[PDB]
């Protein structure tokens, strides 16, 4: 009935539409909220924050078994902690180069990392050595270790409309320590802070 | 959902002085 590290599929109600079954594997579950997991679902690019037990969206969670399984550590390693240009391919057939930075190594899927972008800052996962290979992966050349760990902080700020909302640090990475994940209470992307002098 | 370009508030008033959160895409 811990579930970290498993494979995982429910039925997931978008409004009102009918129920949709969804497939991925839990990441992690976050220490300063243990009712919320990171989930890297079939399809979707993007780690999601869910109460997996508690939202309403949510019905018939099972565990499913292990992904088959298959058989460069300094080239990841490298990669870490890194800024890149990624290269998209617009319908087009042309290049988008989106400039970003490799996070960490994903848990669990250790093929995996993660990475954000300047032009979109959430949490994303990709499997980069293929696309350094590839070669549509550049490596660019290259407050959060003066300030202490703001993780389980609950933030708060408003909206244009005067209305408070809330959200929370749950993780600092590790690579780079003024770098923050934030997971909003209304949302469930995991959104990239950077922890920056003021002024 | 539009996420805060940045954060400095949180709800103890614990935010440290002199410091700002900025969203990844500033």
């Amino acid at each position: 009935r811990n579930i970290v590290g498993c494979r995982i599929q429910h039925g997931w109600k978008e409004g009102n539409g009918p129920v949709t079954q969804w497939k991925g594997t839990v990441l992690d579950q976050v220490p300063v909220n243990p009712s919320l997991y990171l989930i890297k679902y079939d399809g979707f690019d993007c780690v999601y924050g869910l109460e997996l037990n508690k939202d309403e969206r949510v019905s018939a969670l099972e565990v499913l078994p292990d992904r088959v399984a298959t058989s460069d550590a300094h080239l990841a390693d490298t990669m870490i902690g890194k800024a890149v240009e990624h290269m998209f391919e617009t319908e087009d057939g042309s290049k988008d180069e989106w400039r970003g930075m490799v996070l960490a190594r994903a848990p669990v899927m250790n093929t995996w990392f993660y990475i954000t972008y300047e032009k979109d800052p959430v949490l994303y996962m990709y499997q980069l050595l293929d696309d350094y290979k590839e070669g549509d992966l550049r490596i660019m050349p290259d407050p959060g270790e003066v300030v202490d760990s703001l993780v389980g902080k609950q933030v708060e700020y408003a909206k244009e409309d005067g209305s408070k909302r809330t959200g929370m640090v749950i993780h600092q990475v590790e690579a780079k320590p003024s770098v923050y994940f934030i997971k909003f209470d209304d949302d469930f992307h995991i959104y990239v802070y950077d922890l920056v002098k003021t002024s | 959902f539009a996420a805060p370009a940045e954060v400095r508030h949180f709800t103890d008033g614990s935010f440290p002085a002199g410091f700002v959160l900025q969203l990844f895409s500033h």
